[PDB]
RNA sequence: AUGAAAGUGAAUGCAGGUGGGAACGCCCUUGUGGCGUGCACCAUCGACCGACCCGGAAGUAUGGAAGGGUUUGAGUAAGAGCAUAGCUGUUGGGACCCGAAAGAUGGUGAACCAUCUAGUAGCUGGUUC
RNA sequence: UCAGUAACGGUGAAGCGGGAAAAGCUCAAAUUUGAAAUCUGGCAACAUUUCUUUUGUUGUCCGAGUUGUAAUUUCAAGAAGCUGCUUUGAGUGUAGACGAUCGGUCUAAGUUCCUUGGAACAGGACGUCAGAGAGGGUGAGAACCCCGUCUUUGGUCGAUUGGAUAUGCCAUAUAAAGCGCUUUCGAAGAGUCGAGUUGUUUGCAGCUCUAAAUGGGUGGUAAAUUUCAUCUAA
């Protein structure tokens, strides 16, 4: 819009993405999240996060202690032992 | 593959089916009647004055000098050693 | 110089004319030919599957049908592509397998059936071929227990020391190749 | 996020304390004052990850941990950014407008012409209620 | 989109991914030696036409052509022997449907009264059509005076053509091809590739040399050589 400028008033005057542990139960279906966390159920979720475009599961974060298994390329050297104590496993995508 | 990403066994665990050999392939293989075609024009052509000159070199037994000679004569090493062993088989079927 | 754009909309209802006409030329048959599920090369996206160009001569071997064949009745085939993993033999299979099944073949030389093709000839359909052979993501798997083996299974004893034994493997085996 | 890169890759402590700190509650039932609480924060600090240095629990030559620095990062410490519009400033496009000789390309005639050209403008002049 | 990234030293890509569109192939390199089976042209007939203007066919003659025209084959292969399934036209009238265009034709309702005005297409009163209230003209702002607009992706009437549908008639079809197998054979493009050298924007070009058959090009590796991968130039 010229009328508001400023000339209208001078006439005249002259590859790897991560993630971390606060996020790996986020990335489940909200119903997987509802029945298989907290539960003691015999068998426990798997969660896939080369599905969600992650590389790499850095270990920032706490966790609840559901287990659940990861499924990752890398994963970085505390990630793992976190989840041991949260009971689920790791395993690695080849 | 050890159902890994690293070392050099690496790759995603599978059953490898042994794929067939396709006709490019093909090329470099030997034809007895190309052969004998590549006899008669050899025996009837004759030799270029290089490889002339090299062969009395191994049969005097100045192979260094030859050697040398027949790489600056084409360019390449494998060339050159290529050339001298034919014209050496040469030499001693006569 | 400078490229506008001012015939976008333009351009669209070209195509969109463009794919109705076309159609309605050979509206028996279906406007979109098959393609095979094919996996993007690179460690990026080898996760994904993805529609290639054509099924190699190793398909069409195997699901019964002849080169020729395959092209006259609307199946590409690429022959620069080679499938090695067995399963690539396989998801691709079936998809012919399935395209096959639903396909049907109108009688040449007014309506008597030779070989295979079919008898009935009113069940004439223009259908999208993604409808009925969708092209599927991987199937991922969910709620698999145990593998505690994996559990005591520390990561880095492959990944760090394998890494190191890859990067390594040279050096060890001139190494060995030396004092021998 | 760090490192030159291989590569590793961030709640100490109600994801802290240390003081303070917003309003509120909270009164002693007035309020004030305090009781607090502590947001943004604020400064400090405890620390948490990478680099740097010393050390090598282990575990398959390899290799890494525990631990020691008061060296390092607009680091983590309970994410705040993405898109659109407007204003203003700046950089580049002819670039607020006007104006210097010149140079090139291709032509016409025995110097001229047309394009490149809206040029080099560090200036002169003008720049609208 | 990668990406203003890699790379170069302001210049400035590409692989991957998503989408538009998709369609594959032909020769040279071997023979058919129990048949040059091939082809242009002259001549006589038969036709056909966007078309008396076009396009062919048959017959015959002649020439081209063994320094190689046909058939088969092109690396995805393929040739030659073996097997049982599958198939098949480089045709020709009629009817109907389907669309393309042109050519034409068909399109609803006030010009009824009063005032102003040179003129009513203005104002007021009373109506009408609307799949038509886009627009233009007519003596001033006109849906109803006119051309048009809407119905129209339509009715009609020609003309051809689109190829499918059915039909009719010839065809020749003693046929060839696809795929189980091989008891194997597989020819594969040279002053080209390449190397050095000079110029210019790795590419190309002049210059001298000049290749090879698992060879050659290209890269991940190694190591400076190697494996490995991928492709088959002239």
């Amino acid at each position: 819009p010229t009328h508001v400028s400023k000339t209208r008033k001078l006439r005249g005057h002259v590859w790897r993405p991560t993630v971390n542990l606060d996020r790996l139960w986020t990335l489940l279906p909200n119903e997987a999240r509802d029945k298989y966390l907290g539960k003691n159920t015999e068998v426990a979720p798997v969660i896939n996060v080369l599905q969600s475009g992650y590389g790499k599961v850095l270990g920032k974060g706490r966790l609840p202690e559901t287990p659940v298994i990861v499924q990752t390329r890398y994963v970085s050297r505390r990630a793992e032992e976190k989840i041991k104590q949260a009971g689920g496993v790791v395993e690695l995508i080849a | 593959a050890p159902g890994l990403v690293v070392g050099l066994n690496k790759g995603k665990t599978l059953t490898k089916r042994q794929l067939p050999e396709r006709p490019s392939r093909r090329k470099g293989h030997l034809s007895k009647r190309t052969a004998f075609v590549r006899s008669i024009v050899r025996e009837v052509a004759g030799f270029a004055p290089y490889e002339r000159r090299v062969m009395e070199l191994i049969r005097n037994s100045q192979d260094k000098r030859a050697r040398k000679l027949a790489k600056k004569r084409l360019g390449t090493l494998k060339r050159a050693k290529g050339k001298i062993e034919e014209l050496t088989s040469v030499i001693q079927s006569s | 110089y400078v490229k506008t754009w001012f015939n976008q909309p333009g351009r669209k209802l070209r195509r969109r004319q463009a794919r109705q006409t076309k159609a309605a030329k050979i509206a028996p048959r279906p406007v979109e030919a098959i393609r095979p599920a094919v996996k993007p090369p690179t460690i990026r996206y080898n996760m994904k599957v993805r529609a290639g160009r054509g099924f190699t001569l190793e398909e069409l071997k195997a699901a019964g049908v002849s080169r020729r064949v395959a092209s006259t009745i609307g199946i590409p085939v690429d022959h620069r592509r080679r499938n090695r993993s067995e399963e690539s033999l396989q998801r691709n299979v079936e998809r012919i397998k399935v395209y096959l099944a639903h396909l049907i073949v109108f009688p040449r030389k007014a309506g008597q059936p030779k070989k295979g093709d079919a008898t009935d000839v009113s069940g004439a359909e223009q259908t999208d071929v993604a409808a009925v052979l969708p092209i599927t993501q991987e199937a991922v798997e969910e709620a698999k227990p145990i593998t505690e083996e994996a559990k005591n299974f520390n990561a880095f004893s492959t990944l760090s020391n394998e890494r190191a034994y890859a990067r390594y493997a040279g050096a060890r085996a001139a190494f060995q190749k030396k004092r021998a």
